[PDB]
């Protein structure tokens, strides 16, 4: 069994800054990580990793 | 994504909040003044014994200003001492004019900056102000920059 | 923009907020119902009054808001509603998420030219959907000329007009100017023969300015500064300040007069020069808040109540907005209980009607139902 | 001056002033809306509970409010009432008491079409049928006189009445308009006065010879801004004795508060509605004179109400009231207070039966006397 | 510019007062219940649980950060993530601020009106104990004040802090103003001394040291009853003075700006009585009572309808807020007189009899206790 991980950055200036419409930058950056994790799981299933056996 | 500046501007203190390291498990032999380079003369039980820089030594760090550990005004013999091993710090100098940016500094006797043409070591960081009919410079200390001669 | 002012500044917050919340919390009464305890029970079990507050506030701010009520019924939400007294929840939406879908203009109905179908698009990654007219209520703000009414899709205007906005803005600028006026009260000037020829950013200039800072930091009542007589002079200039508080009060008075809410609520400061005139000012405030409540709050009442009350004929009574007090209500109860039975002992006015009167007038005298 | 062809009416100026400014908003709307929300009451009807029930069922009073508002502002308005009847909308109306709706149009959409001047009927000289053209890509149509009511504003000289097609004038006349207008210029002058209170002058011989818009002048003004920003009470600035001087000039300010107050008093005097209603500020120096001011306000509002509100009543009631002969009366428009109506009920109940026990005044009429004056005493119908 | 609100809260006492004045009085006022059989046992259980300080700081953090949550632990033989059966039993309540609360599970089912309000919340207290999860019905969420829906969605359904930047810098510039006032008072008078050729003397010498020492001693001894001597031909000693005026009025105007922005007036924020009138402070405090009750109705009550069903066993009840007024003995004795003779002056002739008259007389909160009975 293996473990997966990543991270992301955000600044208080960008947090205070607002946009006209759409999901906030924090929510978009939080969803991007989940999508990346799911895609990495899929590619591990369908393509493997030679160094990791 | 930026680094904040630190306001008080006195010798012996830190000038920025960039990555720094403070080696607080040390003791002093002799007397040391804030803002001078120090050298490691020995190690006892995980403690480093430091003294003011002589001729021929390799500097290790710069004494750091604290308002609880040193109530006299300087560091006294047999006292626990703070030493900055990595970061930007204000140092005493005997120079007259500012050297070129990012040059290599050279330390005279007593741990004062007197040269700006060294081969390797610590570098000038761009700060040059005046203290007491003398000047203060800003040095960038790195951990493995000066290596003790075999 | 107006949202920026609302959520940033506090005076605009107060100007837009003080009315609706106190308006609703004043309370009300219903007539034609058998009893009031169960009405209050269902009312505070449904507990939708802060949503109502927010609906009114947003309608006042943006010029329009929408309120959606979901009913306990086994039909699709697009269809109209059959008679009944049911509802399981209510939700609020701002001005920007509600639009027009189709037109009904049949001559026979009086509903021609009125929206039958609304399109609501809250967002939140869900599909925008469609609502029948009868299910929701639409609230507007202040009246505007019909030429602008038809231009804004038949929707009200913001309370924050341009005149009020710039009147609010000018106060901050005056405050700043007052601050620098105080800072520039006194100035010291120092003159040195040949000081011009000093070269820029050298040790000489740095030492000179440091010496200036040190000598200035030690000046005061108990210290004196010596200067060379032949080459340098240290002089002082100064100015007076007066009338700035009255200028500030005048600007605030303009804000008050243009807004329409008076001082002890907007500046929130008792005058102090009179003991019992703030009560008259407060009763004028009650007059205006009732005058405005009768225009907008009631339509909410006859939109909501028919879906909760099964009794046929009922009316709405507005509780008289006056700050109660124990002493005066005690003596009021004295006066009114002696009035209700001082002279009914001689005519056909009997107990079954006197008790009804006595419990219609809200007492502190509870009494079980009976004869 | 040229104007956009689609918006080239009188609404381009008076409409803009009503929409943007807030004092004009108040001057227009404070009287009619409170006017109508004060309410009225009826006599000669069998009962009033169902009367109020049907009144609130119709719930046409916001339409009445903005009808009066447009009548006051634009100088004229019209209301069209539709009644449940089995005829074409052109024909006159048979007697009856029904409604199905009412709606209000402004001055600009109403025009006269058919005029009668027959000598036999005193109804000569007034339009018999009207063009109504609301717009919204629907055909303009015809309305008979007997169904609609026209609401006018303030009286004007008859020679002006004829050129205004039997329509009054706006309350915002130009004297009031420019009295409002110069006030803003007054605040602007006051703000500039505050800004120009103190000035600093820095004189440098030879400064004229400096070349324009180059790095030298840029650095010079950089240094000027820097030294200016760092001056203050606790800090001093040095200068050269030979070549430059630094002076400061000051001016005094006084009297502009009461000056603006006098401008406000002029606004109040020309408006006609007084201070605790237009400026919304209590005097603060006296306890109970604002009360007298407010019944003077009530006196003037009722004085105006008698001339405009009542005709709407006589136009509207006969279409709903099955009752034959009725009277309309107005409540005394004064805020009562728990306490005061508590004792007024005390004296009323004392007066109604203190001495009637000796006369032929019996209960069946004493009860009418006592609940005719609307009490908090609910009374069951009976003997 | 703006900093962390926690920095201001524990540093400036003005922020302390402006954020704590309302909720403290709000909760310490109390409430009354109706529909219950008796009330002595209600008071006994209430002050046995003694959770009102937890309520206080719950409301305080909700006001400050714009959001707070409370978790109640029930004496139930089930796991806490499960929903709750009906019952009247509770053993503890504890409050978390906005930082440690998050959405975990999203429910948007069509039939239930619960769509849009999350079912499970993630709580991460810290203190080397594992973060855990809560079902909806166990917690209540309390926000601050209303904000535009665009910011409501941006802040993940959290309100905004009362300390908006306008109030913040209005508070900030005040201390700057008194610093300037202190400098003004210090710089009222300045003495200057001119001695020919003083510039020629070189610095950091015994000559300059002696000169400034002499200057210090000679300055230390001037006064009304003393005199000073100078050389007429080679030196002069002059004085310059400036006046101070309008400063107290200017500072008062700054305070009026603060009070106008805050919304809580002088008799409470400055704690200074006007002094020019005898009985207008009662009107001022009654306006304060009106505003605090108006704010109470929208926040304090929901906590009560959240908490009572977990402690009361009886089916139907109602909550009443007492009139917020500090009574006065002589006046309360008088009011007891008025209402005791009103309640039994004219009940002697109608069906109003003793078993309800006694209930009435105990309806008013009396100093006249009486045992239950007929």
């Amino acid at each position: 069994v293996f473990r997966l991980g990543n991270a992301y950055l955000i600044s208080i200036d960008e947090i205070k800054a607002g946009q006209a419409t759409g999901r906030p930058l924090s929510t978009r950056k939080a969803s991007a990580c989940q999508l990346a994790h799911d895609q990495l799981v899929n590619r591990l299933v369908f393509k493997g990793s030679a160094p990791h056996k | 994504y930026e680094n904040l500046f630190l306001r008080p501007a006195c010798p012996g203190n830190i000038s920025d909040t960039s990555t720094y390291n403070i080696d607080g498990a040390c003791v002093a032999q002799g007397d040391i003044g804030f803002g001078s380079a120090v050298q490691v003369v020995g190690i006892v039980d995980g403690v480093k014994v430091v003294a003011a820089l002589p001729d021929g030594g390799t500097p290790y760090g710069i004494a750091f200003r604290s308002q609880y550990e040193h109530l006299s005004g300087k560091i006294l013999d047999g006292e626990v001492c703070n030493v900055v091993s990595h970061g930007r710090v204000w140092t005493l100098t005997s120079l007259g004019e500012a050297p070129s940016l990012f040059s290599k500094l050279q330390f005279g006797s007593g741990g004062v900056v007197t040269g700006g043409s060294g081969s390797a070591g610590w570098t000038f960081a761009g700060g040059f102000v005046k203290h007491e009919d003398g000047y203060i410079i800003e040095v960038q200390v790195k951990q493995n920059a000066f290596i003790a001669p075999p | 923009h107006v949202g920026s002012f609302y959520n940033d500044n506090a005076t605009a917050k107060r100007i837009v907020d003080v009315i609706p919340e106190e308006m609703v919390t004043a309370g009300f009464k219903i007539s034609g119902v058998k009893d009031e305890k169960e009405f209050k029970s269902l009312w505070d079990s449904y507990k939708i009054d802060p949503s109502l507050v927010d609906a009114l506030c947003w309608a006042r701010l943006y010029g329009g808001a929408a309120i959606v009520a979901i009913i306990n019924d086994n039909r699709m939400l697009t269809s109209p509603v059959k008679p009944g007294a049911k509802l399981e929840g209510v939700r609020v939406y701002d001005r920007f998420a509600i639009t027009i879908e189709k037109r009904v203009t049949n001559a026979r109905s009086p509903r021609y030219g009125e929206p039958e179908i609304y399109k609501v698009s809250p967002g939140d990654n869900i599909q925008p959907y469609l609502i029948h007219h009868t299910r929701i209520f639409i609230a507007d703000g202040e009246r505007v000329t019909p030429q602008m009414r038809k231009q804004n899709q038949g929707w009200g205007a913001s309370v924050l007009n341009k005149s009020l906005i710039d009147a609010i803005c000018d106060y901050d600028y005056c405050e700043s100017l007052a601050t620098q006026i105080l800072r520039r009260k006194q100035q010291a000037v120092w003159k040195v023969k040949g000081l011009a020829e000093m070269c820029d950013d050298d040790d000489a200039q740095y030492a000179a300015r440091l010496r200036l800072a040190q000598v200035d930091d030690n000046s005061g009542v108990g210290r004196a500064i010596g200067i060379d007589a032949e080459t340098e002079e240290y002089d002082v200039l100064n100015s007076d300040i007066s009338g700035v508080p009255e200028f500030l009060s005048s600007k605030m008075d303009r804000i008050v007069s243009l807004s329409g809410i008076h001082e002890i609520i907007i500046k929130n400061k008792n005058v102090g020069g009179v003991s019992a005139s703030q009560n008259t000012a407060l009763e004028t405030f009650y007059k205006l808040v009732d005058r405005k409540r009768e225009e907008d709050y009631r339509p909410l009442l006859e939109f909501l109540l028919p879906f909760i009350v099964d009794e046929q004929e009922w009316s709405i009574e507005f509780e008289p907005l006056s700050v109660p007090s124990k002493k005066e209500e005690s003596e009021i109860t004295k006066n009114n209980v002696e009035s209700v039975t001082k002279a009914i002992t001689e005519q056909i006015i009997d107990l079954e009607e006197a008790r009804d009167t006595l419990r219609s007038i809200a007492p502190e005298f509870k009494l079980k139902d009976g004869n």
